[PDB]
């Protein structure tokens, strides 16, 4: 018997509006550590890794480990009928197939029990490497979301660079060239508006713009986002939820072969 | 608000189906084997192609029928988008089922779809074969492409035989306590023209109209050309007579019947006439020639009179 | 002012005649609220639309007739867009009016294709308790047997002249025009057992000339005269070939006749002429062949000569048998 | 001679967007009691009654009864022309073929005389039986609009169940069942959230979704909504708009399935 009590529906709402245009079907692993979502997209390029800890929920109870799989657009439309100040009760049992979302409304008088039908897809678990990378940059999430929306217009795929100085965004689009470079943003009053460089080895890699745009729809979950780049292991975009868990997006590069000349 | 007898007395198990013999035994074996393949059911309309797969699905799934059974008719939209969305959506759901149980997606009237729909249905049948088993009810199996029927079993339904319709009609008569005569049963066979739902509908129509079953009451609510007069016309055409046959034809023409109705009853009587075999075949060839004239657009009384003269000329 | 059919259209179950068993059964079904989907089929102008409009005005009042009755007719094309269009959306809805079924009058239902009739079969079988269809058609055989197997059919036959003449006497007593016996015989023969063409021909004879006799009806309509076809058959049976051909082609270019009308009137004539059976068979086979040869669109003089040819072989055989 | 003056212009500018997509025309009937407007939808399912009494107007001049037919397509764009707090007047002559709507421009500088033609439409009054309703619910209006927007994401035909416990709005679609039940909200400070049940016998009626959305298009007219329903009586949605009168929506239920045992 799996029962999770989300304290606020806003974080679930932002998680689902982040994952709405990326994943065909979402798989949840349920254990005493909490809930896990390690999955691929509809095109087998990106990876989603959502971890929700046990202490973040109001009441979290689980007897046996559960591997459920649900349609995602159906769950987006189910969660669309919900407020932002209501506790959310995810219910499932041992030997059935219905996922129940029970929450309050903004009237705070009426219960709302939305049933859903799961899927029977057996998905091989891909092992996350959990290795070190070549560059780690801490940056506020609104900056990354607005620069993804700003950089989607110039081109179709973008090359990003990180070095000892700071982070760099480049786009060789049909309109022309778009190049930004930001470093040493820590000299403000706010603690969110800060860019921190951790590692040494500079990296330049190109990625599709649409996957970055679908990654940046987790904007108000975390005030600060973490970007990890490496030459071999994929690009990591990590949103740290404050008292619930974390959410990582992994993005594979694209081919940019040099000219023969 | 009484229900019509077409859907009121539809059978609920495979033991009550009288149409086929080998195919219903194959379905009875499939209902206990639990390894049901994807099937395509072919036959004439109204022979029970969707009250058989329905009984198989109800005997197979049982209490989990409402979650693990999808009937898709041609009543809804028959575009490519609905088949892409709804069938894949239903196949992707999970149902807690036993070992030898699968979801069933019945596709009634699967012949009206295009080549793209069936060439995508190839992959939908191939990929989800563990979870769900398809059952395409087709009116004509030649319109089904070869790679679809290579990977799926083909089941054939014949047109209801008059003895089987007799058994079903006498079962319905004994169930509803209907008084009857043998001439009324012959009349309801003749107006039934081999179709089971047509037979049940005509029987319930004449029961709601007049009650007691007799051969005169059947043709008051249907009003085909009367088979006694049409049989007399064929008998006069076979006995070297044209004046009496045209007298019967003019009697059935001043009652306002179309040429198509009279020539259809002419062929239906000449199917079950009693004469020589070669005379039957020459008569059927002449009737088919005249029906080609009539359906071409020549629907005068002179064409029926010429048909009568040619039938009288074949028999010396 | 207005045509007589639009003036004297029947509005009561007793004002429609010769359908008394059908009207009795319809009244029996409609008093007990057991009326099924109806399929009224028959010749044109025998009382198909007016019967169901009388039944609709019996069921519904004047105010709710325009709301719970949808009428589709020959102005609407009957394909597959209509059956998934207004008639499905009409049948699949409730009404704020009294708790009764709807009504859809679909004129000329024999012009629907097999796919259209199967889609209509789906719509009919899906919604029954709130909608009762009414398909009216000329030919029963042009619709599928499934559609015949779900809706109750009724054969609206022609009106016998014995029962047809009291309504003509009523409309000649109400409207004062000159009436003779041969005019009424021409009306009940040329009208072919339907009241619509009889009233139209009577009104056209009143408006054109003023009196109704046999020759006035024949001149206003253009039907071939009986003595005309008698002269044609006399020329074919007791004249030379060139003489008969010249006489009949002058009569065709004078009287405005056509060879199809000559063929059907001669076909009606040769079953009065007491031929032997063999030459009757020969004449009927030849004339049916000439009818088909005219149907496929050939020259007309050669088919006229073939008709004269069949009658000349006939006259040789008749004299040789004498 | 018909002359009417409103106290605030926003009454028409909230009441005519509810008729923008629901009904096709407007049948104004004038009387000494005031103005009324009864219109049945083109599909003959939805019925709109609008009754504005004479005491709510600033001034009201009428002599005889008048039947008036207007088109709502241009009127639904002429509602965008007026302001929110201006004063509107309707003027109609005796034998003229055009009606005048005279108000002030949103600049508060310019007299606006908009002239609209009359469609001579032959319509007749249906006549409401006004039977004793078997269940009466008093509810908020925005809550009803958001619950119709909530069940617009599940199924195309909602189910309203009304028992002595309260109201249960349930939508069943291809996604999954979702039910929302309200009961006993008298313990609130404001008087507009008193979701009250006024009758005893329970009913269960299935209604269309787009029609209820078109009905809930009229939220800011009033604060509370009176929902009346019975076994065979249509759904009645009553709005007590300000002090000048009221509005009523009448909706037939959907056709029930043949679920006999
Ligand atoms: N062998 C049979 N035994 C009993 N009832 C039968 C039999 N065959 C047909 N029926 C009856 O006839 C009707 C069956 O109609 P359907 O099966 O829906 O038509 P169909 O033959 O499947 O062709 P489709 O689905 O339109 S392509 C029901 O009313 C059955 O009760
Ligand atoms: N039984 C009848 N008694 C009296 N007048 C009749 C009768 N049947 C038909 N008529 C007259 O003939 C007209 C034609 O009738 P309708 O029913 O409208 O035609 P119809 O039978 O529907 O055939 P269509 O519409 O040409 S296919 C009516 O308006 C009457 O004037
Ligand atoms: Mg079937
Ligand atoms: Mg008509």
């Amino acid at each position: 018997m799996f029962e999770a009590r989300l304290v606020q529906g806003s974080i679930l709402k932002k998680v689902l509006e982040a994952l709405k245009d990326l994943i065909n079907e979402a798989c949840w692993d349920i254990s005493s550590s909490g809930v896990n979502l390690q999955s691929m997209d509809s095109s087998h390029v990106s990876l989603v890794q959502l971890t929700l800890r046990s202490e973040g929920f109001d009441t979290y109870r689980c007897d046996r480990n559960l591997a459920m799989g649900v349609n995602l657009t159906s769950m987006s439309k189910i969660l669309k009928c919900a407020g932002n100040e209501d506790i959310i009760t995810l219910r499932a049992e041992d030997n059935a197939d219905t996922l129940a979302l029970v929450f309050e409304a903004p009237n705070q008088e009426k219960v709302s029990d939305y049933e859903m039908k799961l899927m029977d897809l057996d998905v091989e678990q891909l092992g996350i490497p959990e290795q070190e990378y070549s560059c780690v940059v801490k940056m506020p999430s609104g900056e990354f979301a607005r620069i993804c929306r700003d950089l989607s217009h110039i081109g179709d795929a973008v090359v990003i660079s990180c070095a000892k100085d700071g982070v760099k965004f480049s786009a060789s689009g049909e309109l022309g060239n778009g190049n930004i470079k930001l470093s040493q943003t820590s000299n403000v009053d706010k603690e969110e508006e800060a860019v921190t460089i951790e590692m040494n080895e500079p990296v330049q890699l190109t990625f599709a713009l649409r996957y970055l745009n679908f990654f940046t729809k987790a904007t108000p979950l975390s005030s600060t986002v973490t970007l990890s780049m490496s030459a071999d292991v994929p690009l990591v975009v990590e949103y740290k939820i404050a008292d619930m868990g974390h959410l990582k997006y992994y993005l594979a590069p694209k081919i940019e072969d040099e000219e023969g000349s | 608000y009484e229900l019509p007898w077409v859907e009121k007395y539809r059978p609920v198990k495979l033991n009550e189906i009288v149409g086929n013999e080998d195919t219903v035994s194959r379905l009875e074996v499939f209902a206990r084997e639990g390894n049901v393949p994807n099937i395509i059911i072919a036959g004439p309309p109204g022979t029970g192609k969707t009250t058989s797969i329905l009984c198989l699905a109800r005997a197979l799934l049982g209490p989990a029928l409402k979650d693990a059974m999808l009937e898709l008719n041609a009543s809804n939209d028959r575009g490519i988008d609905v088949v892409r969305n709804k069938i894949k959506m239903f196949a992707q759901q999970k149902v807690t089922l036993p070992k030898g149980r699968h979801k069933i997606i019945i596709l009634d009237e699967a012949d009206s779809m295009t080549d793209g729909a069936q060439q995508a249905l190839r992959r939908t049948m191939e990929i989800y074969s563990k979870t769900t088993r398809f059952a395409l009810a087709c009116n004509a199996s030649d319109k089904i492409i070869e790679p679809i029927q290579s990977r799926c079993a083909v089941l054939r339904y014949t047109k209801l035989t008059d003895a089987q319709i007799l058994t079903r009609l006498m079962n319905v008569i004994e169930k509803e306590r209907v008084p009857y005569t043998d001439d009324g049963l012959e009349a309801i066979i003749f107006t039934a023209q081999g179709d089971m739902r047509q037979a049940l509908n005509n029987l319930q129509s004449t029961f709601s109209g007049f009650g007691f079953i007799n051969s005169e009451n059947v043709f008051k609510v249907c009003d085909e050309p009367h088979p006694l007069l049409v049989k007399e016309m064929i008998q006069h055409c076979v006995n070297a007579n044209i004046d009496e046959a045209y007298k019967i034809l003019a009697h059935l023409w001043h009652l306002g019947y179309s040429p198509e109705d009279i020539i259809g009853n002419i062929f239906r009587v000449c199917k079950t006439f009693q004469m020589a075999e070669y005379l039957k075949l020459e008569f059927i060839k002449e009737i088919g020639y005249t029906h080609m004239k009539i359906a071409e657009g020549v629907n005068s009384l002179l064409q029926m009179a010429g048909l009568l003269a040619r039938l009288c000329q074949k028999t010396m | 002012n207005l045509p007589w059919v639009e003036k004297y259209r029947p509005q009561t179950l007793n004002d429609l005649i010769s359908h008394q068993d059908i009207l009795s059964t319809i009244q029996k079904f409609i008093n007990e609220d057991r009326l099924p989907h109806l399929l009224l089929y028959g010749p044109p102008g025998t009382g198909k639309t007016s019967t169901i409009l009388a039944c609709a005005k019996q069921l519904y009042k004047d105010k709710e007739f325009g709301s719970m009755v949808l009428e589709l007719n020959a102005s609407d094309d009957r394909g597959i867009d209509i059956i998934r269009g207004p008639i499905l959306s009409f049948a699949s809805t409730r009404t704020i009016f009294k708790k009764g079924f709807k009504l859809v009058i679909l004129d000329e239902a024999d012009a629907m294709t097999q796919d259209a009739q199967n889609a209509l079969r789906r719509v009919i079988e899906k919604f029954t308790e709130n909608t009762r269809f009414c398909l009216i058609c000329n030919y029963l055989s042009k619709i599928i047997p499934a559609l015949q197997s779900r809706c109750t059919r009724f054969r609206f036959g022609p009106l016998t002249p014995e029962l047809m003449v009291p309504r003509l006497e009523h409309v000649v007593e109400e409207e004062k025009v000159d009436i003779s016996e041969d005019g009424m015989k021409a009306l009940v023969t040329l009208s072919s057992g339907d009241m619509r063409r009889a009233l139209n021909i009577l009104q056209s004879t009143n408006m054109a000339f003023g009196k109704v006799t046999e020759e006035t009806v024949y001149t206003c309509t253009g039907h071939p005269l009986k003595s005309d076809i008698a002269n044609i058959l006399d020329w074919m049976l007791n004249q030379d070939f060139t003489t008969a051909y010249r006489n009949i082609t002058e009569l065709k270019t004078l009287k405005g006749l056509a060879l199809h009308d000559i063929l059907t009137e001669i076909h009606l004539f040769v079953h009065r002429v007491d031929f032997p059976s063999s030459v009757r068979i020969h004449l009927l086979t030849k004339m049916a062949d000439i009818e088909y040869r005219l149907s496929v669109g050939t020259n007309e003089k050669i088919q006229l000569s073939s008709l004269i040819a069949a009658f000349q072989v006939t006259r040789d055989l008749i004299v040789a048998e004498a």
